[PDB]
DNA sequence: ATTGCATAAGACAACA
DNA sequence: AATGTTGTCTTATGCAAT
DNA sequence: ATTGCATAAGACAACA
DNA sequence: AATGTTGTCTTATGCAAT
């Protein structure tokens, strides 16, 4: 009889194993009562693909802007990280002017060399005519991420936060607990990038130097078990690169280089 | 090898007021040209200026400068003796302790120079653009080549290649036998593929059952 | 231009390559700028009703014929033409700015591709007796179905012709009266319900409806 | 044999209507798959003619990536080939008068003439007529032949131009119908629409399945 | 050689990987050279203890207040649940003035009988005057959380939301989709209240009023292995009542009865 | 206990405005559930017995009068919604509405004494009333009446308090599954399990161990 | 409030308490900076009292630099002023009571009468008190009078004579200088250094430093 | 033999002097790390006395925890033994002439004598005190012993008066005298008894002392 | 077999 | 317009020794 | 042994 | 002054059948 749960869960709502055990139901009659109501499912399946990436060195890069208070009354810092080798260049400046972007991507190029493109949120004298002139002057692309979310560009605020982290370790540890005289500044940013780019971070072999000037990319891995959106998974699939977190995953026919969750993908036999 | 010997001075440059004194790092087994510009002649700036060079390039295992005031001052000394670095000092300009030095010199003070009249700057580039300028004429003098082999000074200094593996591990198999001639590619969480070094064969091996070689 | 096959804008210039037989007709299509040109060397009522009758059955039936004052299309001839064709004439000088004028740029573009292909096959000014058909013919297919200008849709394609999902806000409430236009890997754009504006939304922030 | 593709092969011939006199002469040009055609109705036939009607067609309906002719003196002149080098469309002839690919072309010649004839006999004039009206006559049979559809085809010629995967669900009754195309899949349900009613239902991942 | 290794740390702030791979190091150097830097450990060991509840039915209630824009003029409800056989009573008023609680308390007195403590927030009707009086008069305590912290109180504010899901899932399918008229404010209410009280939730085979009305509880347990803050487990504890989350443990010769997270217990032999 | 129910309307004059007093009483407990109206409609009955439902539960039966709002449809569809069978009586009767009129007086009586003894005498203050209301629910339901043993609660809810777990079977090594036995707590992965007759606590995997009965 | 140390400036006066009774005479002294008090018994006025007053008084508080006084006859008395000769302390008269020489000694004899009644009542003395618990009722009176604070200050009248954590705020920021008091189960109370407020915090919303 | 903290130790005896007859039944004592000495005057050995002596030591040192006093029947009195509980100081009673405790309280009564002496044939008082005399020349012996000298010291008597666990060090030995005041789930907070110095030391390096 | 170890797997946080 | 990331920490697990 | 089932275990969210 | 909670969902796991 599911015809008592009917009406009592669409004069009452009731979970579906009160619904069982108040009329002397079972599994189906219960589950697929308590579907039929649109209220009792609304939101419990919010879709989630997260990857943003670079394949090799010099490919694309990132940006965002800190305010550092140790740093007065420069306190400005630009930072840009390589998505490929997760190397860091910090720069210092006065203001967020276009100028300050400017030089700092300047000094990015002489230390790293040149990338293809910049993805990064949508600053004041960012999207502004000076930089984006000067950036097709230089001839290297421009893709701004969705207006509104820092999010895009999690690796470049990632990155922040672990320079601020060093920033303000390397800057208490020598005796200075609420800012920095003139004299320290070049100090504090030389140990800041020496010690990240040069010297390995967590349990990576590699280092971030060594990862951007001899990277290792492979051209043909090994297979995987990956999804299609058509609900579970299928074989037939190679893995270029799989981080930690997120890996990249090629066709066999295709020959497509697409960014997925590590959820998304499992080994082959 | 790359990164035995450094060198330094400075360089009084007017086209680039207030900031009228600027250093230049310069390395000898790949001549990887530094530079970088303080308005003062004092020590701490040009610990500053060591500091960011040994930045971008990496710690140096000797340093050849002149005898200046404070190229040996203290600070300077226990600094570099901090920092662990061979200092040694000569006659100012002798041909051994600034050889490559005044070359590089001469190669930033035509670069200036260059830049300035391609972007239309004569007496003195603005307080603003100095930096970009130098930055500019740093990339132009580094990776770009100036001599006339198949070698820039970063495909001399870093060694830069483009691998296609990683470091070799030898996994054991399934009798409890360990086995090289395999090395890894992808460390897949739980499973490891690893290629055998003969046949380009790659398989889907556990963590524990794999160790790394030599 | 709202839709094609409604306004045809048919006049006659003169091109010096097919003398003596020099005179030109040519119809527009300013809703499609479509074109058609028939060879008639002497504005004739028969040289225009011909013309006028070959555009159409290039590019369809028409609604209106706009021409100018010109005494060879109102004749007699023209006008039963038009009547017996069922559609409408009006004059002019010409030389209207918005109307009465995309025929004027076409017909510059007709001479310059028409010049650009004889002297692409060794004709300078003049064109023999088997080559006038021929130029103008090839203009017309070069025109016609290759798309000039900086569109995604030739002149010819310029001829005749998601689910609700709730999105979290600032605030951090959900609201509805949502649609979804393109879904990508990692991203959705969002259409309103009642403004239709468009905006970009990650697919994180994004949950259904019903 | 009509699957290959619109504005891709082209089937043109030489048909005389004993109406069209004294320009007597005629050429056709058809596409197999769009079945639109284009016509002009000269006063002489030579490749001159042969490439001017060509190259309004060409005008007319699209870019084929070949035009077909069958082989004869009229057709394989070398201005006609300067003409395809300037357009560069490959080419091949066979048997003047053979079944490969015109008797579709004379199906439609005995059409254009039936209309011709019907459309003369409509206006007026029963054997020959004036020089100022074969163009209104052509247009007018061009326009049926073209937007309206011929006999009981719901595709008219215009639309043979320019023009979700298939899954099937389950009801309550566990009937696998067709008839639905995903449009935002998710990990735990699908966006299905059907493909007549057109209507959207979010429906369980566990209820639907491919369709071939 | 373990010096290099102290001098490249406190200049430069090195992770203990490292370290150990770039002077020829191992395990015990580089752990015990890392720690010695008190920048490189300052968080990370955040103390939480989680844990309140009453043992029997009416020993421990709880109280915090609801704005419902659906039930406006009149949008204010408090709310009130006993937190031993979690059942909840929910009354209708214009303003938080101490009259409101006076009245709900009084509700909630007749439909649930008379409780000890009152486990809350401090409102400003709350520690008020009238409201102390009042409350002194009826002869129950009154023990206000940390004043500023929403988190004491959570089984209300938790039992707050379930009524707040509830409410409008029955308003919005009952054909109102913004407000409701004033004919169907007491539908709302006492239908909420019924459906919640009445009908079982989530999993368990019990009903929260005959959980109320004829509760079960143990007066000697099972032998379980717990913390003492001494660092890992002992035994020789007792536990009353272990719910998915928290649990109650009692002492064998101490008799005390203190509630610990249920990552505290663990089961004896 | 919850098998047959009863409504009245008595006036209340000290209430005003809202002077319209529903009652309602159980027969086998003798439970009394009661609130306001301002003027009686046929939607009034079903609020205050969605109140009583939400208080008591869900009853068998209703015995209320020939009313006006207790006779139209609204009230009848309400109570075909909910599963209640609506049967009336003479506006009066002693089979039907006499425990009811019995429950009047003494919440009349009730309401008297308390605003006496709280400081009125005519006019109970409009912030006060549902005060009033639940003192008189409380006193009525929570203690005993005269010479009853029990109160209406302990009628109505049979409140004992048990102290074992619910029987259930556990995984003989056998590999039957030996009912007698009862659970004590749900732990991680075991559940603690007593003997009915020995008396031993036995920590046992939480894959062995299902309910009797 | 005078400027002046302690030991400086010194005040007398002798006061009748029949609850001591026979002993029923007793003594202060006090000083107008620390408020002190020292305690002798007797049962009659003589110009020994005083004096073993004043040997009392200097080896408990240490010597008086001057002493203020009022017109009593046996304070001039011969005895008392060799006494005073050795000691090396000058003494002064005055008119009996007054707000300049009398300061302060009035109201210590005032409640020091009332302390003792209040301890006599506490331990159950109504009437008077016997010889025998004089002192032990006296001792603690004295204790709870000088070794205690009294009224308010920054310092106790024989003074004139929780390990570092970071808590968080609304902002979110993690504030310093906040010590710990009382550890609850999952509730802690922060002290600050500078401040000396304690504010209540649970558990999981404070980190310590170092 | 010099103490480790003033009013934490305490030590005390019986003297008879015959020039305070017919109270002449003293009741000696002195602290062992501040070395204070008080006394008062009896004239028969009593709980009585001993009680109003002791009552009297509390408020002129301070509030006792633990006094290592001698045989008798008066301390071990039943009023003494409970009064000792009641005021919650402790006994470690010893010898009646135990060498280890009490050479110093009888040290203490031979410069009490000699003090008395010497003060005394000073004033002129030569062999017995008469009634009116013994309070004041008893004020003027202890007053010599106040804050003048003690007779040797440049340090003057007067002037002066968590469950435990070990840790671990770098040093690889495991260090005791350690107390935890609030606990964490990855170090602790742990203090010294002698440097009472808190630092946080992680639960790594801890363990149960004993 | 029990304790300790060497490593892998999983969880938390915060950056305008 | 165009999608989270990963260093640091904790716990669990398996090998190696005793 | 493979598919489906019946249940247990773990993860997310939001309440001024 | 006085400390997270728990319904709902997802995934993993083991028994039972075929
Ligand atoms: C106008 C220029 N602009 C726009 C705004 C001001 N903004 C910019 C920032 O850099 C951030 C930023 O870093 N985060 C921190 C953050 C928060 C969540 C994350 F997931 C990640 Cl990776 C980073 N937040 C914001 C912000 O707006 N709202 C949270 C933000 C910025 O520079
Ligand atoms: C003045 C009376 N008063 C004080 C403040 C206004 N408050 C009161 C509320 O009821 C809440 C409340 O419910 N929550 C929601 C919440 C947030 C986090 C949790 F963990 C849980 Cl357990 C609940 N937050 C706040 C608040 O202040 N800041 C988040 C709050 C309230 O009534
Ligand atoms: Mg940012
Ligand atoms: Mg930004
Ligand atoms: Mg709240
Ligand atoms: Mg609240
Ligand atoms: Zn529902
Ligand atoms: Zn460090």
């Amino acid at each position: 009889p599911l015809r008592e749960a009917k009406d009592l869960h669409t004069a009452l709502h009731i979970g579906p194993r009160a619904l069982s055990k108040a009329c002397n139901i079972s599994m189906q009659q219960a589950r697929e009562v308590v579907q039929t109501c649109p209220h009792c499912n609304s939101a419990p399946a919010l879709e989630a693909g997260v990857n943003p990436r670079g394949l090799g060195p010099l490919q694309i890069w990132q940006t965002d802007f800190t305010l550092e208070p140790r740093m007065a009354p420069r306190s400005w810092l630009a930072v840009t990280v390589d998505t490929a080798s997760s190397a860091i260049v910090v720069t210092q400046h006065g203001r967020v002017t276009s100028v300050a972007v400017q030089h700092h991507w300047a000094t990015a190029i002489a230390v790293l060399g040149r990338p293809k493109a910049i993805k990064t949120d949508n600053g004041s004298c960012f999207t502004s005519k000076s930089t984006r002139e000067w950036l097709a002057r230089w001839g290297i692309a421009h893709t701004t991420g969705i207006p509104g979310n820092s999010q895009g560009q999690a690796m470049v605020e990632r990155a922040n936060r672990l320079l601020k982290d060093k920033i303000r370790v390397l800057a208490e540890g020598d005796g200075f607990m609420k800012r920095i005289p003139t004299s320290k500044q070049g100090e504090l940013l030389a140990k800041a990038m020496y010690a990240l780019n040069h010297f390995e971070r967590g349990e990576n072999t590699k280092t971030p130097i060594q990862k951007h000037w001899r990277p290792t990319v492979l051209t043909e891995g090994p297979p995987v078990k990956i999804r299609i959106e058509t609900g579970e998974w299928e074989k037939g699939w190679n893995v270029l690169v799989w981080g930690r977190g997120y890996a990249a995953v090629k066709n066999r026919d295709t020959d497509k280089v697409i960014w997925v969750p590590s959820r998304k993908v499992k080994p082959d036999i | 090898g790359p990164l035995q010997i450094w060198q330094t001075d400075f360089t009084l440059e007017p086209r680039m007021a207030p900031r009228s004194w600027l250093a230049v790092t310069v390395d000898t087994a790949s001549s990887a040209i530094v530079v970088t510009q303080h308005g003062r002649v004092t020590s701490v700036a040009v610990q500053h200026h060591w500091a960011t060079a040994i930045a971008v390039l990496g710690r140096p295992k000797a340093i050849k400068t002149d005898n200046g005031s404070c190229f040996t001052s203290k600070s300077t000394r226990e600094w570099l003796a901090r920092w662990g670095i061979a200092h040694t000092t000569g006659i100012p300009g002798n041909s051994q302790g600034q050889a490559m030095v005044e070359r590089a010199n001469r190669l930033l003070k035509d670069k200036i120079r260059v830049l300035a009249e391609g972007d239309g700057f004569m007496k003195r580039i603005p307080t603003s653009k100095q930096g970009e300028l130098l930055a500019k004429a740093m990339y132009a003098l580094n990776h770009f080549e100036r001599g006339e082999n198949t070698k820039t000074p970063i495909q001399k200094h870093w060694r830069p290649t483009v691998l296609t593996e990683g470091p070799p591990v030898k996994i054991r198999i399934e009798t409890g036998e360990w086995e090289k001639g395999w090395n890894v590619l992808v460390w897949g969480r739980g499973y490891a593929a690893v290629k055998n070094r003969d046949t380009d064969k790659v398989i889907w091996v556990p963590s524990r059952k794999v160790k790394p070689d030599i």
